[PDB]
RNA sequence: CUACGGUGCUGAAGCAACAAAUGCCCUGCUUCCAGGAAAAGCCUCUAAGCAUCAGGUAACAUCAAAUCGUACCCCAAACCG
RNA sequence: GUGAAGGUGUGCUGUGAGGCAUGCUGGAGGUAUCAGAAGUGCGAAUGCUGACAUAAGUAACGAUAAAGCGGGUGAAAAGCCCGCUCGCCGGAAGACCAAGGGUUCCUGUCCAACGUUAAUCGGGGCAGGGUGAGUCGACCCCUAAGGCGAGGCCGAAAGGCGUAGUCGAUGGGAAACAGGUUAAUAUUCCUGUACUUGGUGUUACUGCGAAGGGGGGACGGAGAAGGCUAUGUUGGCCGGGC
RNA sequence: UAAGGUGAUAUGAACCGUUAUAACCGGCGAUUUCCGAAUGGGGAAACCCAGUGUGUUUCGACACACUAUCAUUAACUGAAUCCAUAGGUUAAUGAGGCGAACCGGGGGAACUGAAACAUCUAAGUACCCCGAGGAAAAGAAAUCAACCGAGAUUCCCCCAGUAGCGGCGAGCGAACGGGGAGCAGCCCAGAGCCUGAAUCAGUGUGUGUGUUAGUGGAAGCGUCUGGAAAGGCGCGCGAUACAGGGUGACAGCCCCGUACACAAAAAUGCACAUGCUGUGAGCUCGAUGAGUAGGGCGGGACACGUGGUAUCCUGUCUGAAUAUGGGGGGACCAUCCUCCAAGGCUAAAUACUCCUGACUGACCGAUAGUGAACCAGUACCGUGAGGGAAAGGCGAAAAGAACC
């Protein structure tokens, strides 16, 4: 009953790998100070 | 029926045509209409207006 | 807000239709890139 | 050039109706024949209101390979294989083994 | 004045459709298939030809073609033209 | 284009070669100047684009022999 | 009417005064300087041309007006995110 | 096939990588030996792909405009339908075009998945149905910016530029309104009343005729009124109430 | 060529045929919408709008044909301007577009190496453009050699990592000569005698041979296990065929084939035989390719970076000799050897494979092998150029599970 459906990933990753992983655009981690 | 033909005048073979195609349109609205059980006469006048064609543009040239 | 996609169908075939492409020498080299691949749709146009 | 062709009482060589005679019935494309009798199969025939609603186990008859047939000779009493020999201009199944026409 | 042959293929089929059977009855409109560069000169002439009636205006419009998913692929059907064919008081078919 | 009617001449390329040899892309065009002929032939002037070089066969070789030269190879003029 | 949903037959009055736009008169009027598209349709003039021809003009009569779009969403669950 | 590889146990023995035997699965292939050739051995490379854990049945369930009841249907109703209240928006959270989308429209059906819950519901699935134009829009005629551009001028080549010309609306050119209608279309269908342009059949007096001429088209900002109207408000009238 | 068919997912439904046109396969032919070089003008490909003929017309119209630009040529008529050109028109021809690599030409990097870097390298590579062919280009000595000689180009093996070149660094890297593959030379700058005189082409019958459908093929049975035998055990037969595949497990003998022997209406490739047409022989003589060679300047190519440096090409400026003359032989000169530039054509050996046919593999076996074993350049993503997946296996046969 055309059932089984897949997990359909979203369309921005084309790496369906990272898909669940980071978004892959900027990493703002501010705190950084040595000096 | 592709042999009995070319034995027919050009205005022999075009009044054949023009019966075949008030055929075709005779059962083209009779499958539309729920009739035509028969639904083979379809793929055979299709296939003789296309008999008639050709010999009609063969003894043109 | 207001993002980068504002869509027109005039100016998506102006910039990248058949006949846009048709025109230069770069675009007959696109559609001659995207036969060679194989590609479904050549343009945007339909 | 088939060998084996429409209404030719055959016998069975191979799989489970290995000795038995039956007619062909019909020579399908895939080089599956039907022969009548012989390759029965328990079909669940399931009742759809229509078109024969007798719903029961229908017994039909399956298809067997046509290499596992051959055609029976009867004037040997065995099985026997098939040649094509021209007689009269025209192509001519016969049997090996005794060389006569079919 | 149109030729024959081509009146001949132009009416594909009567369209059955509950409005066009209210149009059949209450306005004398006859709603049918037609071919897809079917011009209402055209319908209006095979009408009158081939159904034996008499036709006032012949008005179009085209279908478009449903988006359907046989299976697992996208398919669409054609479009396809359909006449409103209103006839002026006498009615055969 | 910089090309004589009468010679062909292209411009050339080649390089520029500086006191401590470095290479670097230039091109040698040719004299061209467009100079109007008289031919008694024609009765008319006839201007032509041509190096300094080719002013030097006209005038050796005849203005009738070099334009017959090029309606014979397919220049126009 | 009749499932009273609804469809169906009926259907009286249908005036006046006042206040009114950012809308129309108005592409006006006044005023300013920063001095505010183009071409056709349209009216008009004729040239070559043209002869009670061809056109034009009016009224009257006929026919023709093709072909596509037309559902639905539009401050949005149908558009861009 | 009286059971191969593989998988999974067990036992035995080699100094080790390992080897062998076999019970069960498996249901068709496997290879003593001696040589031969290597995509020849993985735990790591924030390795690559798939699968599955963990946090954790935790956080969250997307505007604090708000819901409560009674019937209905149903296997099941907080959410669907109907009803009565209640709350919220009203220069919008309403109505309508262009763009963009492309059937999401309407009906009957289903409720797996989709819907941040349930769902009988849905913009979900499925199958039908639905878009009707001389007048609305496009097309079309006209051009603006700008594009392309015969010849042309340039340029190693590709090509750049540009004249004639030809395209290009966001502008200019032609004409329909009101009621009624469908489950879904309406200035399109139907009633009523119009109107526009072009092709085609007679009169008098007849000069008509352009890739031309001249009008016109044809245009700013602001400001100020007056004349109205849409619309509203009250009175009157009319129907009904007590 | 046939007893079966009406392509696949895909069942039907309605049928067609049965030995002579059911389908299938091939040759040839017809049809071949619309867009696209797109060519009637336009355009936002798959649409919009015509012009002029020609019909036919119920008078509403309807068909079919033509209508691009350019190049070359011809015809007509044609400015300033008298002649005359330019232009203008109308014909005929031909061209354009796409295509994977190879090929020739025009342009032309940088990262990198040098342990930095600029000369040099990478590399005349990547790329861009132009053009062509089944190959292309080169090609008939202004060549080499060394006092003997060789005898057009191309390719391969040596010579030889030599000689050299070189911030004499990194690196670059020959020839001569030798072994081979394959080996043809010819024209014009020119007039005569002779006078189709072989040639080399195209076209057409004719033959031989492939290609495009095909045809025939040779022989095994019992028996045990098993769901089923192709296996085991027993006993035969074919073999110019024991290549392979399929069949209920592993088949020479069941099937399809294979070895072999054969076949062509028709259309084509190749040779040959040629008939008929185009070029055009052989002999006598003359002729012997000038803004060239060379030079000055600046670059480039040669292994060769201007160095003592030949030779080639040429942007620029000059400028011979004309066979009793000229080039080269690695600066230059004299000898004396060798060749005759400034015109052109030219097969094979060579390079390549989009594509077709077989055939093979110490190649892969679904995370591999193509990105793609599967409706894959797809779904998806991006405005776009572009990127780009994942996803094979029931069984021998659906017998794919009636009924409760």
């Amino acid at each position: 009953h055309c059932y089984e459906c897949s997990s359909d990933c979203p369309n921005l990753q084309p790496y369906f790998s990272r898909c669940f992983s980071t978004p892959v655009w900027i990493s703002q981690a501010q705190g950084i100070r040595a000096g | 029926k592709a042999k009995e033909l070319r034995e027919k005048s050009v205005e022999e073979l075009n009044t054949e045509l023009l019966n075949l195609l008030r055929e075709q349109f005779n059962l083209r609205m009779q499958a539309a209409s729920g009739q035509l059980q028969q639904s083979h006469l379809l793929k055979q006048v299709r296939r003789d207006v296309a008999r008639v064609k050709t010999l009609l543009n063969e003894k043109a040239g | 807000m207001k993002r980068t996609f504002q869509p027109s169908v005039l100016k998506r075939n102006r910039s990248h239709g058949f006949r846009a492409r048709m025109a230069t020498k770069n675009g007959r080299q696109v559609l001659a890139r995207r036969r060679a691949k194989g590609r479904a749709r050549l343009t945007v146009s339909k | 050039a088939a060998k084996i062709r429409r209404d030719d009482e055959v016998i069975v060589l191979t799989g489970k109706d290995k000795g038995k005679r039956g007619k062909v019935k019909n020579v399908l494309s895939s080089g599956k024949v039907i022969v009548e009798g012989i390759n029965l199969v328990k079909k669940h025939q399931k009742p759809v209101p229509a078109l024969n609603q007798p719903g029961g186990i229908v017994e039909k008859e399956a298809a067997i390979q046509v290499s596992n047939v051959a055609i029976f000779n009867a004037a040997t009493g065995k099985a026997d294989r098939v040649g094509f020999r021209f007689e009269d201009g025209k192509k001519v199944r016969f049997f090996k083994s005794n060389s006569e026409t079919i | 004045m149109i030729r024959e042959e081509r009146l001949l293929k132009v009416l594909r089929a009567p369209h059955v459709s509950e409005k066009a059977s209210t149009a059949m009855e209450k306005s004398n409109t006859i709603v049918l298939k037609v071919a897809k560069d079917a011009t209402k000169a055209e319908i209006k002439a095979a009408v009158q030809k081939l159904f034996e009636v008499e036709v006032e205006v012949v008005n179009t419009l085209v279908v478009k073609g449903k988006v359907k998913r046989h299976g697992q692929r996208i398919g669409r059907r054609s479009d396809w033209k359909k006449a409103y064919v209103t006839l002026k008081e006498g009615q055969n078919l | 284009s910089r090309v004589c009617q009468v010679t062909g001449k292209r411009p050339v390329t080649g390089n520029n070669r500086s006191h401590a040899l470095n290479a670097t892309k230039r091109r040698f065009l040719p004299n061209l100047h467009s100079h109007r002929f008289w031919v008694e032939s024609e009765k008319r002037f006839v201007t032509l684009r041509v190096s300094a070089k080719g002013m030097r066969v006209i005038d050796k070789k005849g203005i009738d022999t070099v334009l017959a030269e090029l309606r014979a190879r397919g220049e126009k003029y």
